[PDB]
Formats: C-alpha cells, sequence, structure tokens
RNA sequence: CAAGGAACUCUGCAAAUUAACCCCGUAAGUUAGCGAGAAGGGGUGCUUAUGUAAAAGUAAGCCGCAGUGAAGAACGAGGGG
RNA sequence: AGCGAAAUUCCUAGUCGGGUAAAUUCCGUCCCGCUUGAAUGGUGUAACCAUCUCUUGACUGUCUCGGCUAUAGACUCGGUG
RNA sequence: ACCUCGAUGUCGACUCAUCUCAUCCUCGAGCUGAAGCAGGUUCGAAGGGUUCGGCUGUUCGCCGAUUAAAGAGAUACGUGAGUUGGGUUCAAACCGUCGUGAGACAGGUUGGUCCCUAUCUAUUGUGCCCGUAGGAAGAUUGAAGAGUGUUGCUUCUAGUACGAGAGGACCGAAGCGAGGACACCUCUUAUGCUCCAGUUGUAGCGCCAGCUGCACCGCUGGGUAGUAACGUGUCUAUUAGAUAAACGCUGAAAGCAUCUAAGUGUGAAACUAUCUCAAAGAUUAAUCUUCCCAUUUCGCAAGAAAGUAAGAGCCGUCAAAGACGAUGACGUUGAUAGGUUACAGGUGUAAGCAUAGUGAUAUGUUGAGCUGAGUAAUACUAAUUGCUCGAGGACU
C-alpha cells in the first residue's frame, strides 16, 4: 500500500558496471568501443574528455569529444554501456564539473593535467 | 504596457520578504497577508537552524538577508540572537512559526493574518 | 476476446540497457496485488465484464453503503472497485498474479488519465498555425483566423455545434497499444514498459490486451556487465 | 464586439440570479464568546486559548 | 535543419566548397535529409580546376550532422558542423579523397566504396 | 531559444549583427577639396619593473572560456535613376 | 543634336546577353519611339541624400517551428464605477 | 435595371478551412489496335491525400525541380466586429500624351491611415439549481455521437513466368518508411526571474577579507525539479455482415441459352461493425445490488418533539485539480500542505588556516560548501477544543 520508488534503484543495481574510476569531467580517457564489420568484433578508440554530464541515477550520460581527420566527433556516451568501456588515461584540473568552452580551445598543446 | 507599476517582481517580492524577516526579529510580530506569511515560514524555519548552527560562517550567511531598523542594529540584533535564541528552541523538528487567519484589512478585503514564532 | 486485466500505477519513468546493444526507456508501474470483487456474463447480468478491488483500506475508511456491500462481499475494504469489459477468468475472492494474466514478450496497452494541465491553446490543442511575427504582427497574432464560412443570408451566419475549439486538454483518457513488456518482477508485482506513458506519478494504469497485436510476442533480454575491475 | 439591442430587466434577473456570494462558515471562541468566521478571529482580541494582542 | 540551401561543409576531391538544398527528392512533406539521404543540390561554389560544376542540379549525400542524431544502440551520433558528398549515382565517391571519418548508419544502404576509402570506420 | 540562415515577405519589414581606445591596413572615380571611420584584422584584467609630472607605452609573471566582463557608443561593398 | 524599350515604349516576358535550378526584379544591345527628344532643358559627371533602388559577406526565432520564463494586465476578491 | 444607398465592404496574401463529383492519385473492375511492362479508355468511387521555391501586386501568368497526384468547383472568385493594406480607388509629387487653363489618361511612376470593452444567439470548456417519485453510492449500459476510415520505397518472391532475344511480371512475405493523431520530458535542445559558481564597477555594508543593492534577471557559464521541441515511442493490415462498379452459376421469356424477374455466390479504400474517447436532462432522466432510516406517542404520522443514524455540504491543509468555479485527497482518528532530519540531482573545493612570493598568485585542507520545485521518515507548525443540512417513503 505504501511504495518507495527507491526500489527503482534496486532494480537498477542489475544494468550497472564497477570498474570505471571516479571521473570529474576533465580526466582524459580513451573509451574503447566492440564495434563489429559482421563479426571479429574490431576495437574503435576514443580519447577525450568529458564535455557535458547530464540525466539521473542511471540516466548519467556523458559526451567524449575526439578529433579525427580534422572532424570533431563529439558523442554522448552512457557509463554502463555494454561494449562501452572506458580506459581513464589522466586526470586534468576541475575548474568547474562541466565545461562549455573546448569547442573554443584548439589542439597543439600540451593540456594540463594533475602531477 | 509602457511605464507602469512593477507589482510581483522577484526581486520585489524577495526583498518585501527580506523587510518581513527583519521586522519580525524586530518586534515578534507579523501581520500581513497570509500568502506572503506562508512562504516566509520556511525562510524563518530555515534561519532558525542556521542560527541554531551558530557558526562565525553562519554569522555570514545570515548577515546577507538582515535589515537595520532604528533601535534594533544588526550588529546587536544578531548577537542578542545568536546569544539566546538560537538555542532556546533547538529541541523541535520544524514548526517553528505559526500563522493565525485574523479580520481583514478595512478597505479592500487585504487579509491580515498574524505570522508568529512558535516552538 | 477473453480479456487479460491488472491495475497498476506509475511510480516513475527512466531508462535501462539490453542485450543486442538497443536503448530502451522504462516506464515502470507497481502493479497492485488485485482481490477480484465479482464477474458478470452478458448471459446473465448482460454485461460480460469482472469487478476488481485495489487500495485496500481499514473498516472507517470507506462509506457505509460500498463497504457494506464489500463485507457483504465478505472482502476486506478497499478504496477503489473497477469492472473491466470482456473479461471472466478470475472470480471473486481470489489473488491476481502479473505472472499468468500475459507474458515477458508479448504486446498490450494501458488505459490512463493524463496529466492535469487544465486550459491549453488552440494552436496546442488542434495543432493550428500561428499568425505574422515580421512585417507588422499586431496585437492578436496568435489564433486560427477566421471563422467565416460565408457571408450574406444564408451561406453560413453560424458556427455549427461540435467544433474543436480549444478547451480543457489534458487530463483525460488514453491508451497507447503495442509497447513492449520490458520485465517482469512477480517478487515486486512490478512491470518495466517502453515508451513514454502519460499522466504524473500517481495516474491509473489498467493494463489489456493490445488491440493492434494481441498475440505477438517478441524476444528481448536485458544487459548484465560482466566486466571486472 | 458591441450590443445592437437593450438587454431586457428580466433577463438580467435571470442572469444575476446565479449570482450568490461565498459561503461563510462558523465557530466559537475558546475563551470567549462573540461567534467567529471558521479559521478566522473573534472581536474578543482572543483568539481561543490566547491573548497575544489588544482589542482597542 | 534541413532546409531551402542548407550550406554545408564537402569532404571529397571534388573542387567544391559551397551547395545547397535544392530539393528533396522522396514522400512529400518530409523535409529531412536523415544520414546518407540523397538530395537534390544545387552548387553555389566551384573550381573549374576541380573535377566540378556550378550552377547545375546534382545529387548529394550528407556525411555530417552539426546537431546529430539519436543511435539505435543508446549513444547520441553528434557532429560540429554539417557536411556532405558528391555522389556519382552509385556506391563510389565522384572524389577519390574521401576526407574524414565517417559513420555507421549508412553502409546497409550500400556506398561500400565510399566507406572503403575512408581513413577510418566507425 | 539548439538548427537551416533568408528560403517568410511584392521585396531583408522589424529585430539581429557592429559599437570606447589605440596598433597595423586601406582600393577605384575624381574637380585634389574627397573617398575614409573605406574596405580588412588584433587586442585592453590584475600584480612587479621600467616608467615621464600624472601619463600613455613596453616587458616579466598570474588567472579567467571570456578582461570599456554594468552602461552608453560605426555593419559594408558593388548596380541603376 | 542627343537619349532610349529610358519610372517616359499598349505591343514588353521588346531581340539577344549577364547575375538568373529558378529572376514581368535589375543591368548591358538596337532604334518608329501609342506618347523620346536639347533652357518642360538634354547627355553625363565629383561628393551627399532618414530619396527611389538591384545583389550580397555577416546578420537574425521573419520563415523553417513553434516554444520556456517573468511581471503587468486578462481572471478571482474587495472599494469606486 | 431588381430585394439593397435614412449606405448593402468588394483584390490578393495569411490562418482555418468545410462541402460536392463530370475524381488527379492511392482502390476495385471491364475492354483495348492491352505480349509483358508501360499503359490508355470506360464504370464504380469523397476514405484519405494531392509540393517547394524565384519573377511578376497577383487571384491571372512565366520558370525550375519533385511526389501518387502536386484535381476542379462552391462558400459575396469563403472569410479585414481574424491580421496586413502588398493591391484597389485618396489627396501629393513626377515623366510622356491630351485639354489654352481649370484638369483628365481604361498610361506609367513614388508612398499612401482597418475602430469596435460580446447583449443575444451559434459555438468550445467550466461550473451551480432542480429532477429522475425514499436518500445516496458506485458498477455500469449504450440510444445517440464523434475520432479513426493516409500512403510510398527497397529486397525475397524474380530476371521468375511470359517473351525470343531484348524487355520484363500478378499476388504475397520481410525491412525501411514519409505524413499526421496521441503521450512524455528517460536519450538529445532551449527555458529554468528567491539554484549554484565566477566576474565588472558604483553605492554601500567602518576598513583587509567577506556580504548586499543597482546596473538588458548586471553580465558570463551552467543547472535541481518543472516547463515545453528541435527529441523519443504506438499507429496505418485485419477481422463480421451487407457492398458499388464489376465478376458469377443455374434458369425461364425466346422449350436451347442467357448475373435476375425465381433460387443463388464472389467482389472497391464506398456503408455498417471490430480500434479509440465521453455518454441516461436518453423527461426513453434505463438496469443491478448496496448502506441507513421506516424511530410509543397529539389534528393525514398533519413536523408532534426525537428531522439518517447513509452521510453530505460550509470552512480549512492542500495539489492530485487548478482564472474563479470546480475535481480529487486529507481534517488531529493525519502525514493533507509546509517545516525538521538525512539522501539524491544540480552546482562546484565554502569560509578560514598552514605554505612560498612583497603582490597578483598557486599546493593541501575540500568533491568541501550552497540549494524554488526531487527523495524517505518526523504530529514539529497549520486542517479548531467548529457549524449547517440531511429518512419516516410524497400519490394506487
Amino acid at each position: 500500500k505504501i511504495n518507495k520508488q527507491a526500489l527503482i534503484d534496486l532494480v537498477e543495481q542489475k544494468q550497472l558496471k564497477a570498474y570505471v574510476p571516479e571521473f570529474s569531467a576533465g580526466d582524459e580517457v580513451n573509451v574503447a568501443i566492440k564495434l563489429k564489420e559482421k563479426e571479429k568484433v574490431r576495437i574503435q578508440n576514443f580519447t577525450g574528455t568529458v564535455l557535458r554530464r547530464r540525466g539521473k541515477g542511471i540516466s548519467e550520460t556523458f559526451i567524449v569529444r575526439k578529433t579525427t581527420d580534422g572532424i570533431p566527433i563529439e558523442k554522448n556516451f552512457q557509463i554502463h554501456n555494454p561494449n562501452i568501456s572506458i580506459e581513464l588515461k589522466r586526470r586534468g584540473k576541475v575548474r568547474r564539473a562541466y565545461i562549455s568552452y573546448m569547442r573554443e580551445r584548439s589542439g597543439k598543446a600540451a593540456k594540463i593535467k594533475e602531477r | 504596457s509602457y511605464i507602469n507599476k512593477p507589482g510581483k517582481t522577484s526581486a520585489w517580492r524577495v526583498m518585501t520578504v527580506r523587510q518581513q524577516v527583519s521586522a519580525v526579529l524586530a518586534y515578534g510580530k507579523i501581520e500581513t497577508t497570509l500568502k506572503k506569511a506562508k512562504n516566509t515560514q520556511k525562510r524563518l524555519d530555515k534561519l532558525i537552524t542556521l542560527a541554531k548552527v551558530d557558526n562565525f560562517n553562519n554569522r555570514r550567511q545570515v548577515k546577507k538577508w538582515l535589515l537595520n531598523t532604528n533601535l534594533f542594529d544588526v550588529d546587536q540584533l544578531m548577537d542578542h540572537l545568536f546569544s539566546k535564541v538560537a538555542p532556546k528552541y533547538e529541541k523541535t523538528p520544524g514548526g517553528y512559526s505559526r500563522v493565525l487567519k485574523l479580520g481583514p484589512r478595512r478597505g479592500d478585503a487585504t487579509e491580515m493574518a498574524i505570522l508568529q514564532l512558535t516552538d | 476476446m477473453e480479456i487479460r486485466g491488472i491495475f497498476g500505477v506509475k511510480v516513475g519513468m527512466s531508462q535501462v540497457f539490453t542485450t543486442n546493444n538497443e536503448r530502451l526507456p522504462i516506464t515502470v508501474i507497481y502493479c497492485e496485488p488485485n482481490q477480484v470483487a465479482g464477474v458478470k456474463t452478458e448471459a446473465k447480468d448482460k454485461y460480460s465484464a469482472t469487478l476488481l478491488s485495489f487500495d485496500t483500506v481499514e473498516n472507517k475508511k470507506l462509506n457505509k453503503p460500498q463497504q457494506g456491500f464489500f463485507e457483504k462481499n465478505n472482502l476486506k475494504p478497499t478504496k477503489h472497485l473497477q469492472e473491466i469489459r470482456n473479461m471472466t477468468g478470475f472470480e471473486m475472492g481470489q489473488q491476481i498474479t502479473p505472472q499468468n494474466l500475459f507474458q515477458v514478450g508479448e504486446y498490450v496497452d494501458v488505459s490512463a488519465i493524463s496529466k492535469g494541465r487544465g486550459f491549453t491553446g488552440a494552436i496546442k490543442r488542434w495543432n493550428f498555425k500561428i499568425g505574422p511575427l515580421g512585417h507588422g504582427a499586431g496585437y492578436p497574432h496568435r489564433f486560427q483566423g477566421s471563422v467565416q464560412a460565408g457571408r450574406g443570408g444564408a451561406s453560413a451566419q453560424r458556427v455549427f455545434k461540435g467544433k474543436k475549439m480549444s478547451g480543457h486538454y489534458g487530463h483525460e483518457k488514453v491508451t497507447v497499444q503495442n509497447l513492449r513488456i520490458v520485465g517482469f518482477d512477480e517478487a515486486n508485482m512490478l512491470v518495466l514498459v517502453s515508451g513514454a506513458i502519460a499522466g504524473p506519478e500517481g495516474g491509473v494504469v489498467l493494463i489489456r490486451t493490445a488491440k493492434k497485436k494481441p498475440g505477438v510476442v517478441k524476444p528481448i533480454e536485458l544487459a548484465v556487465q560482466t566486466e571486472k575491475a | 464586439a458591441v450590443q445592437q439591442r437593450r438587454s431586457s430587466k428580466h433577463r438580467r434577473d435571470k442572469r444575476r440570479s446565479h449570482d450568490a456570494l461565498t459561503a461563510q462558515a462558523l465557530s466559537v471562541c475558546q475563551k470567549c464568546g462573540k461567534k467567529k468566521l471558521f479559521h478566522r478571529v473573534c472581536s474578543c482580541g482572543m483568539y481561543g486559548d490566547l491573548r497575544v494582542k489588544k482589542a482597542y | 535543419m534541413v532546409s531551402f540551401m542548407t550550406r554545408l561543409n564537402v569532404a571529397d576531391n571534388t573542387g567544391a566548397k559551397q551547395v545547397g538544398i535544392i530539393k528533396v527528392l522522396g514522400s512529400t512533406r518530409k523535409r529531412y535529409a536523415f544520414l546518407g539521404d540523397v538530395v537534390v543540390v544545387s552548387v553555389k561554389d566551384a573550381i573549374p580546376s576541380g573535377m566540378v560544376k556550378k550552377g547545375q542540379v546534382l545529387r548529394a549525400v550528407i556525411v555530417r550532422t552539426k546537431k546529430g542524431q539519436q543511435r539505435k544502440d543508446g549513444t547520441h551520433l553528434k557532429f560540429d558542423d554539417n557536411a556532405c558528398v558528391l555522389i556519382k549515382e552509385d556506391k563510389s565517391p565522384r572524389g577519390t579523397r574521401i576526407f574524414g571519418p565517417v559513420a555507421r548508419e549508412l553502409r546497409e544502404r550500400g556506398y561500400n566504396k565510399i566507406l572503403s576509402l575512408a581513413v577510418e570506420v566507425v
């Protein structure tokens, strides 16, 4: 007769990963993507950082931005998405938990990383 | 349209709420619209909890919204409150104020209700 | 058809992951374990239906007509009672489970009430076009334009009955069919489904057999991440 | 958007027939008389079990 | 938004840089050109030293969408620029030098040669 | 207000964009008076030294996604009468 | 003389060409040219025009495609009316 | 030559369009000088749909590219108490012509002013009163109504049959679908005006520090819940009957035969059902059960005092609904709203301290701090120690 709507988390506790280290939108990562031709799943690496982290609980989707052949690809990955394995390369600096200026910032520079 | 009174703008209403939360500290009684009093009660309880924290940083936070009157200077008023009334009501889970609906105003049916403090 | 029906309430709305790597939004509906109030048939009561009761209450939380019939029915008091037409399988004084009415992957529909939002504009209730903004807009610039259907004597000179003029839009009886039954939970008596659900958290939910695809069933599995740390 | 004929007195009386003011509930002050409006204070300057103000 | 004269980039060795959507040949009121859609376009800027001309109505295929779109898996594909390529009404590119990567939402409808000359398959 | 960016409209009508300063840079016609603010681009914060009398002005460092961070300040080119 | 399909020309979408997927818009060609035409001034000229005016870089929520917020109204309550 | 000048608003464009078929297509069918396909003709046929732009005031018209077609007509070439005044028909100014001049041009040219506070009805929603023959409750019902009665592409069938070669099927199945109808803010986008962070200066807060007001919400960057789209998700088949055209069998007249006159099937997106929403004032106010009462006694047992005992209403905590009304939950027996506690999200290392530098500054404290609306408990505050009505079965 009395509900909780925290049992929503109880049923969500079946679709989660338990490997991803803590990240704060600016730690550079390399997410490997399992993609098929028809079979023999190949690896598509996607090196970048979290431009925007949006959602609620399981809905926490995060942007990852890469540049290939001068083309900027920004793609909204999910933390617990199958075949979306995130490898954390390094950690930068967190001015704020969200960034809206990587589009106005160019490459060729050593991005700041914590020592 | 063009030039007229602002009415109930957010800045206007927040300033008026600040005036009422200063006056309730000044005199201990407020007689106003019940619609204003019900919203004032929320921030009054929040400020009561903040006073119960009773920190110098809390002094800075409370300083932001208090206003000065003729007889109650801010330095005297806030120090007095934090000295005695901050722990006075420290044994109650909310409901730090109550509104009693009085008779309305004489002229234009302006509902007068009294907001006061309670345990 | 021998309609299978259950009563539940929406308790949230989110997404989930699946096997075969597709995104699957989740409307989560807690289905109440219902006790049947009775059965009517078209040959005995002239309308085939099953009366169900839910939202159990105490002896002092109901009007004495309904409560008195309900204790005469030998059923512990409940807030709400509703009949489902063409349903006769479930008879009075028995428990209703979500695992027998339907199966994991077949297609159903849900009768529900929309969310209360009051009056909405004609451009929203009927999806018309707004007037001009540039080249001079004037004060009235949002309307459907002309209402005249003819000038002069005996052309139209009026607006007949039954016109789609804006009014109360929302909080209305709706039903969307062919939505996937994503997940079952008999331990919690709960259902995860796909799509978008009308109404707020508290809107009535009546699950029934889909008219477009009653028996069509599709396979799908959830995604359980086995990626070790 | 203006009228062509005057409104009759009988029709306006029928229109004003549905017009009615608000309904007022009553209660009693807990330590004074003067039947008051429900959820409102009476003129005895005393709300029931109360006496914070004056009666002028 | 796909509409009349949607200026977008060119990603093949053709010698053109500005082309505008003049017609979307297909269903009525579609008013969108999803990834892989072949659309009727009028060329705005093209050098004669290249292998293309200007003004003539041709057919082109959008390869990049700056707003992006939702994929069937759940990850939102997105770019930062509108771009297209010029096709010769087949599964092969007019410009042999295909600049930039390609998506995987248009291989099921042919275009194997264009994706073959792409720098990567993603 | 993302996104196409004039397709809406008889027609870019309204709005939009520019805006203080200095640093460069500026074409054709021409009566040499003009064009011209042509057009086209950069940037200004704080601390230290140098700084002249205040200055401007420069260098070193430090940070912001951004530095007349509030304000008020210039859109332009070609065609025809 | 000169001008010109000149806003002056019904035929005009004049014949041709340019900007023109598209362009009775615009500008170049010729002069029977209803009703061109040299102090009704004509032909051009240098600048300028809150002048007409063709095209355009940005420019924009005009349109695409309508939407979010806010007050003041509208509406409720009260007084006047 | 008239109903209509004590006036009788007409062009376009927009918005909304609805109605009809001599129907453009989606559909069915016959014939063909219809191999197939492409088709054409004709018959039925309104269920639905039938483009975008540029120039031209433009309904007229021209051009280009498309889908299945980019149908027509009517509504004062529908409609300005709905919008603009592009245009038509304003003075004015100008070119050319005419008129001596006033001025005119069924010539061009430049711009050329759309008021209306809804009384009634017609209508869309929302309410109140009464009633349906004791009250009330639902569960209904469905008479009457409506929405819905759109469609294309690819592949397999199949280069198969056919055809000759070439050319190339009729149907079905799978996927993709475009459009619009409905719902949502979980994926994405904007807003998010008492959220956070940072920043500019002025006025201040007695100063450093830190805090506030003002300044396009000061600006900048976001953003909780929420709002919505530019975003997601279902939808176009189908069933039963009778079908139009049309295809039929048998069969009489006209001994044979002949879709019709008898008997008698098949067959279109047309019609009525299945799909969906509401629905007994539907005075035809329909059904069912339910709970309460039928309360000795005094004129009809006439209110005679006990006027439901079912409860409802007033009022309030309110949003669940939401201009108000009203709907709905809840009234101390309660978590009904608020507050408190803690959590989630957002937001982003709080203040202050140590550190080195003269100072800007940077390392740790610190993912700390804050939070309108999110989450679970808390009777802590406010729904009063409140009020009124409410059946005797009206009449056999």
